[PDB]
């Protein structure tokens, strides 16, 4: 998933 | 011979704006926000790996290896994305296997964790097991709540  | 090459982003600043565009095509954020994540890449953790080719004219795939506060022998892989027109062509499995070998051989790690909302079938195929949720931060933590967090399915692979 999107790290940020 | 094969022209494909997986490289750490901190040695290829020329690929940073292409990598930002790649990730932002899937999860739209500001270019600067993506640059901040890529600029943190180093030879331990965190580290961003990109799949490129001879001539480095493009970026095919990206993933980020991130440290886990409570697990010194593990890491969290995040922001796994393959260029849309290159999907379904083995590049996702390629960069995941490269990262797994990189963590085991170079970083001497024992486990890789990840979370996914709807692509757990891809990770199950390449050898990941469903597991209980983990956190990469310490206990002095509070972030803005989002319903997406409870949707995440956590998975792990013992290297
Ligand atoms: C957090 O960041 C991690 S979770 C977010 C995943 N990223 C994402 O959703 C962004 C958009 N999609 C991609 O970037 C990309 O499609 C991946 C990373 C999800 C997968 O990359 P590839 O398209 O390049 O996959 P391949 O390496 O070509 O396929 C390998 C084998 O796995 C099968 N597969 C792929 N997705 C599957 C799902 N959802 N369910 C079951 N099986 C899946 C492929 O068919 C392929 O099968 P083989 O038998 O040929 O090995």
């Amino acid at each position: 998933d999107d790290d940020i | 011979g094969s022209p494909f090459n997986v490289v750490p982003i901190h040695n290829y600043p020329e690929l940073m704006k292409d990598t930002c565009a790649l990730i932002n095509a899937e999860w739209p954020r500001s270019e600067t926000a993506r640059m901040r994540s890529l600029e943190a890449s180093c030879d331990s953790l965190p580290c961003s790996l990109v799949l490129t080719t001879e001539g480095m004219c493009r970026v095919i795939a990206h993933l980020k290896l991130s440290p886990i506060n409570s697990k010194k022998k593990a890491c969290f892989v995040e922001s796994v994305v393959v260029d849309k027109r290159h999907r379904g062509q083995g590049f996702g499995k390629l960069i995941m296997k490269f990262a797994e070998d990189y963590c085991r051989v170079v970083l001497d790690l024992k486990t890789i964790y990840l979370s996914t909302i709807d692509q757990d079938g891809f990770y199950e195929r390449i050898g990941y097991e469903y597991c209980a949720p983990i956190t990469m931060y310490g206990p002095r933590h509070c972030e803005l709540p989002s319903l997406q967090n409870a949707k995440k399915k956590y998975m792990k692979k013992v290297l």
